[PDB]
């Protein structure tokens, strides 16, 4: 049950915390604010044919 | 039982805490998840999309849509200014209500580079060259193209490709800048000048327009969430 | 050359010689409903070539004083071919779409159009408080016009162009899937919209999936010339359409 | 092993760039494609190598929406002649408070758990005779899913909750708190609904059609002082485990109705002297 | 002792919590368990049992038992309607007090398919055919057999087997439906029509009756417990 | 190993079905056997393959009966002339409150542990002189199994419990709570008892005969203010570890007695215009 | 004593909680609302001879 | 392994020294080099061997600055005619209280986390009629980063914090406490700034230019008594994880302004009768 | 839940205590550290530097 | 997570304490007042050429 993970800290400058769940419902758990994955392609590059930045946009 | 002592902070309600609490609907079965298209996981993804900048705020715009168009003429002095503005994405009226300004106004600090994209919407037979320059912070903004070209700039040639991108670099003494910018954290100016002028053949309109798009680069970031000042109410809605 | 595109759906084809590339929704291609996400029990019907084909809507005139237009789907196609019949005779529906808008002009014309598909484009009434029937925003394939000034009639939607009838900045519509028709270098815009909704399927007569908007951001201009207006035409084609819940017709 | 070590992502770095002279033109593009340019400062000017340690941790949707916000407040008296004024009855909705409304309306569909906190305070009403001694008060919060019985008075039988969840709270302690799961019949909450209720395109129009979350009722358990006492309740919502789809532009016009999008036209932005003015 | 801090929610009484508490009768010896017949472990088991549906609510029923019988005659027009009702198991008066409606009224959401079983209680020499159809939600309920047969339906032939089952499929846009149904979550209609008519030989009664049974399939489920509105009191019982 | 990983069940799926033409007739059956048909939609019409993730977790008897419900309330004054009005004496039973009564009466026999919670509130009675200072009050809850001595006044000797369990509670803290095991002489509680008390079929008739659970008494420990103060107690029951047998149809008529099944005849259900009316 | 088990959560979309008992009476434990076994045959198929759905009910 | 045994430094010892006669002259040096002599008593006189167990643990910067200190106090009334007198608005800064100001100003640059504790007390204002009964009060502390909206009255809409952190505290409990990270735009806090705001050497001068930490607001949640009640708040700061650079001499003159270094000339030290006086 | 009893000292505020407290700016990204010259880690280091002594306090 | 370390005590005259972190932010941890490293050279010997105490300061 013990769940150890690193905590937020600074850059190039122990950092671990323990967590345990006490309730039988997943909705009772604390916020999972440790995820930092992102991908802006869905909104920035929605075109069908791949476009190379160096090459001209058209022709 | 187990001896304990309460420390300061007990029985307080902090609006930004992370604690477990009991569930009032035990063993509730949630609806199965479905992968709807267009999932967003970070506000920077939204902030990285282009949006039209209303540069033409001339204090006498009877038609609102005029705010989005930068006028251009055929016969102008050899060196003339097209437009000028301050680089305050979160405070200047130009960038205040853009898709990037709205996101910035929910935060206090920002850093990274910006992209300004200009598109020529004239006739296909029209031609011209423009000088777009970014002047880092200083005691005086540029007054002529001679002064302007000393800073970072790009020469834009209008042809088959109708768009050009001016990448404003991140040049600052601090790692971050305040959204509520001041003299200490000023960011500079951006100006555009005629490089050669616009030439048209017979049988074409004598005027044209340009539009500007603003977006953030891939190194942009924000910090220190806060409440936006653009929205307010006086009584409970009903 | 990448300026030429050809699209073939059913027994119809579209060919463009001057065109930008194609925008695909949010990066997702239209597809049929999976077995692990469906909720209805009975077998669906998948009319294919019969319904997945291009339909031409009425054309509009682009004048020097035009402000913009919008269409609501699938109410626009509600009375078109067998697609309309399937909509009428079924309780549930689901389909993507491909939208192709066409506007051509000589090299001596200038202007710019914004083509954008707005999902869940809820609109507010002209007078805050009063309500409107389902006729001030959708009456078939006819196009509805924006207005430069603030709307005053209480029986219709607020048509203020700079607010787009949604209380948001018109310049921020770039967030949705979109393209620009710049007469300098472009003649048509192509958008592929996957099915976007909070439920696997839905009644096509009760709910407007998305709204199509065309807004002139740089007004049309020309000199001399015998051409007085630039027609605009819109073509749409359902994709991977399927229906369910056969009841009596009549919507 | 009784412990599991579950046990980040910085922005892109800037690479060094030198003088260039070639046929490649990264700066030139075409916005007509609907494609946002991916150029970087390294393509337009000479740059030094810089290693960035900035992270976008605070810009995630989870953190953006992970703050408690007030959504409703109402007052109810311990004793009064009017029966309707001694208890509260609120149809649950998130369109009442402007700040949270605007924060939520930046996305079309949402799916999250909820954390609800209640803050209750009391004060003695002004009057001639205020000299009295009253023990500590107690309050009851009742949640009635749609279709359940609704009390019509403070001492109604419906307050004997047998299946409806309830909370009993005593003044002087920590604020009450509780969690609630994702309770939508659909696969996700919808902030906007462009459609009607009836199949012939008639009736209610808008998101009001999809609001079927229930009601909340509050009363003084048995407190009835010789002199009136007024109490106020504040409800705070805090999304957890959030997911969002289809972002939409933030609203520009001021809100005017709690169950409609009605608005008044507003200027795009503020004005300045001329297109060249750059001074304060 | 061990430092601690109290979080919001302490000292509260939540009626649906799961916590341990002390026992006031320590070391109490309970009576040995005995396996009584007919153990029930889930309310859906009860909900899956058939029950008679009072379809004949004609507003002038002097005898209550008449509510359970659907009249039928020998000579009727070629196409005629036997009965019609709305499919609102938790709200319609027809299904309100049935063994399934009572269970549903303790919840807020429901989903799954339903079974309607019809039994012919005429003479052994009588014969006939009936059309039973289910019409999904729409703007207008069917008015004639021509409209009715377009939807899901079954042709029932009366013979040695005296019962037929109409399985109402689960056709909905949402995974769940509200017990307090509305226009948004409507469910449709069910109607029955004469297919051929009833024919009898000499020396038999000229009228007959039919009864309807309602039950849930094996994919039925409920959610979101709540208090039923059918029972109320004004004063403490004594 | 200091940790034991004790560490579900979805509804049946729908299988695909095609056109059929055979002698099998699943739709036709005979209810005369007392057998409920087990047909599924896949037997009567063509269906697609669908995987169901719905579960019946919330319909189990444990969860259905696992909610605290009020069963009794009474008022007692700190000081008054009438001795009987300064304390409460309640014979334990679950037939007093209609909602919990109906919930329990859906089964014939039950066997469960019990969790009891007490909510106590106080208020000052109206009167001319209300100016007084009174410290916090304390209350005593006494449980007397059958046959034990019963107090006859607030300051009786019986309040010196030596074997009878009791709880002392002070205002301002959390509500008192306690558990009680299965305490029936028989193998299970019986909600209904069709029989008599005497062997010659005479005397008491009904479930009243089997109610021998005891009594509960409550008083103010030593509080006696110069001016009267009224207190109210609410008792909440919460079954745990439940088991049920022999389900029976839910009641239709309104309750009228606390220790009898007496009722008044009620119509089967509401009426409508005619057998074909389907509109609102 | 530590007793680890999964918690309720969603479908196709850690989930473990720890529990410890503090009292010597089994009646003091928390509700065991994690059981989902059921069998409707006792009430739906109480007949003696097994009936096949496909075959006729009688003869 | 579920446990990690992270698991000191005494002053230098004195070594034994005997008679010496050589050309080495440790006592003689030259301060003109800016070098402080490193001689020890063992170089100038005979000494015994002594082992020192003294440690400099209590002189570290972490312990020196690791003490909570008051930085501000203000009073606000629950009810009054003047709107501005019913709530507090403080621009955050550490130059208000002399002791903490002097302690911090011994270093030029600092970098630390902060621990903030709030102490709130209330008292009834004097007046003729003081007889009243008022329930316990509740207070709200609001933090507004720079540029955010600022409330203009006690019941303003801005008090509905949706993103601004806030604390709700009830009288009678432990003082509120909370932590805050290093929130400077630069790499370290600067106690002194010798420069101007504008690029032409004009405008604000001093550390005031770099103070952009925000504001703190406090109010009574809903308390409004028939008679005025005054409350006082005290803010305490406690640096954690401290680091310091460039020490500077402690101040000698008394402080006179909260945002300036202005002072009045002061004598170097006190006087005595003459250079030889050594008696009291 | 777990039985406990509070000992003397609970709910007190001691200005020299070391306890953990919640953070009101979760997941806040601090500025990267920089090694400024002249770091001081102990006040004795300052105390070990010479300073001029004003010995001539002659009252006039 | 458990972190055991010695506690301050006297000289030549168990001394261990346990610590666990409960929060996900490093700023929430307790003060780290157990570090006693120091180096006065930066301020006492800032000269370029090393000076020997025994030898004359100049020449
Ligand atoms: C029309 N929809 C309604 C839901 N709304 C989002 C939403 C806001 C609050 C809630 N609260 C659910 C809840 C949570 C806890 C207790 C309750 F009584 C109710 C649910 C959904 C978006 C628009
Ligand atoms: C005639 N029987 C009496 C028991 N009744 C069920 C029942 C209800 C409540 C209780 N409470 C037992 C209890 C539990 C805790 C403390 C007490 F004083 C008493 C026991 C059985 C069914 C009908
Ligand atoms: C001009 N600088 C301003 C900062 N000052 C040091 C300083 C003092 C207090 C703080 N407090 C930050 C803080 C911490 C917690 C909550 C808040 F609202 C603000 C920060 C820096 C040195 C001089
Ligand atoms: C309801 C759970 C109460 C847990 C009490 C604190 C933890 C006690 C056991 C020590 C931690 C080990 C847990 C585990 O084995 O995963
Ligand atoms: C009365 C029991 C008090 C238990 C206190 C919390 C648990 C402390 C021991 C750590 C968990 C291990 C328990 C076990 O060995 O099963
Ligand atoms: C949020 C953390 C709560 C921790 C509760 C007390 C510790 C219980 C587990 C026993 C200690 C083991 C911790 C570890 O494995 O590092």
């Amino acid at each position: 049950g013990a769940q150890v993970s690193t905590q937020k800290t600074g850059a190039h400058e122990i950092i671990h915390y323990t967590n345990i769940n006490y309730y039988k419902d997943a909705a009772s758990n604390s916020a999972n604010r440790q995820d930092f994955t992102q991908d802006p392609s869905k909104f920035t590059e929605p075109v069908k044919d791949v476009m190379i930045k160096s090459l001209p946009a058209l022709n | 039982g187990l001896p304990t002592m309460n420390t300061p902070g007990s029985t307080q309600f902090l609006t930004s805490d992370d604690f477990q609490s009991p569930c009032a609907l035990p063993q509730f079965d949630v609806t199965p998840s479905m992968n709807i298209p267009g999932e967003v996981k970070n506000l920077m993804e939204i902030a990285e999309v282009d949006s039209v900048v209303p540069v033409n705020n001339v204090q006498d715009t009877t038609d609102q849509m005029e705010m989005f168009r930068i006028p251009v003429t055929i016969n102008a002095p050899l060196q003339q200014q097209v437009f000028g503005l301050r680089l305050q994405p979160g405070l200047d009226s130009v960038f205040k209500h853009t898709l990037l300004g709205e996101i910035l106004n929910y935060y206090a600090h920002w850093s990274g580079s910006m992209k300004l994209t200009f598109v020529f919407c004239g006739s296909a037979m029209a031609t011209g060259k423009f000088l777009i320059a970014y002047s880092p912070p200083g005691a005086n903004p540029p007054k002529t193209r001679k002064d302007a070209m000393l800073g970072t700039h790009i020469i834009w040639d209008i042809g088959l490709q109708s768009s050009c991108v001016l990448c404003v670099p991140w040049i600052s003494q601090t790692h971050y800048r305040l959204v509520q910018q001041d003299e200490y954290t000023s960011a500079g100016y951006v100006t555009c000048w005629y490089q050669t002028g616009m030439i048209v053949p017979p049988g074409t309109p004598n005027s044209s327009s340009i539009m500007c798009f603003a977006s953030a680069c891939n190194d942009f970031s924000v910090r220190m969430l806060r409440d936006t000042p653009f929205i307010s109410q006086d009584n409970k809605l009903q | 050359s990448d300026r030429v595109r050809s699209i073939t759906l059913g027994n119809s084809t579209i060919t463009t010689q001057e065109c930008a590339n194609v925008v695909v929704g949010y990066g997702r291609w239209p597809t049929y409903l999976r077995d692990d996400e469906a909720t209805a029990e009975d077998q669906p019907t998948q009319p294919d070539v019969a319904t997945c084909r291009f339909y031409t809507l009425d054309s509009i005139k682009w004048e020097k004083g035009s402000v913009g237009w919008w269409w609501k789907f699938p109410e626009a196609l509600s009375d078109m071919g067998l697609f309309g019949q399937n909509m009428q005779y079924h309780y549930l529906g689901r389909a993507g779409y491909t939208i192709h808008v066409q506007c051509n002009a000589s090299k001596f014309h200038q202007g710019c159009l914004l083509v954008v598909c707005v999902p869940e484009a809820e609109m507010g009434g002209a007078v805050v408080g009063q309500a409107f029937s389902a006729t001030a925003m959708a009456n078939g394939d006819k196009a509805y016009e924006f207005t430069s000034a603030t709307q005053s009639d209480q029986t219709k939607v607020q048509t203020a162009i700079h607010n787009a009838g949604m209380g948001v900045g018109v310049g921020n519509l770039t967030i949705y899937p979109h393209q620009w028709i710049n007469l300098r270098t472009n003649n048509s815009a192509t958008i592929v919209m996957p099915y976007i909704n909070s439920v696997p399927m839905d009644n096509m007569f009760r709910h407007y999936n998305f709204t199509l908007m065309v807004i002139p951001f740089v007004k049309l201009d020309y000199a001399d010339t015998a051409s007085t207006y630039v027609p605009i035409t819109v073509t749409v084609a359902p994709m991977c359409a399927e229906y369910n819940g056969l009841r009596l017709a009549q919507a | 092993g009784d412990v599991e070590e579950a046990i980040v992502v910085h922005v892109a770095d800037t690479m060094r760039s030198g003088p260039s002279n070639s046929a490649s033109v990264p700066a030139l593009t075409a916005v007509e494609t609907g494609h946002t340019s991916q150029v970087t400062p390294s393509d337009t000017m000479q740059t030094r190598h810089v290693k960035n340690y900035h992270s976008r941790s605070e810009s995630t949707v989870e953190n953006f929406l992970g703050r408690s916000a007030c959504v409703y407040m109402e007052e109810y008296k311990t004793t009064d002649n009017d029966v309707n004024k001694k208890f509260v009855a609120w149809p649950i909705n998130t369109k009442q408070m402007v700040q949270m409304r605007r924060k939520l309306e930046m996305f079309t569909y949402l799916r999250f758990d909820m954390e609800v906190t209640f803050v209750i305070t009391s004060r003695q009403d002004p009057g001639t005779t205020l000299a009295q001694d009253m023990p500590v008060l107690t309050h009851q919060i009742m949640y009635v899913p749609p279709g359940g019985p609704i009390p019509a008075k403070v001492d109604d039988y419906a307050w004997q909750t047998s299946t409806n969840p309830s909370i009993f709270w005593t003044e002087g302690n920590a604020p009450a708190r509780m969690s609630i799961p994702f309770i939508s019949i659909g696969n996700a909450y919808s902030n906007f609904y462009d459609g009607w209720s009836n199949f012939d395109q008639r009736g209610s129009y808008g998101y009001n059609t999809l609001n079927n979350l229930g009601h909340i009722y509050v009363r003084h358990v048995s407190g009835s002082s010789p002199h009136p006492i007024t109490s106020t309740i504040r409800v705070y919502f805090k999304p957890k485990h959030t997911r969002a789809w289809v972002p939409r532009p933030p609203r520009l016009c001021q809100y005017k109705k709690a169950f409609s999008v009605d608005f008044t036209p507003t200027p795009i932005t503020d004005t300045r002297k001329d297109i060249n003015t750059v001074t304060t």
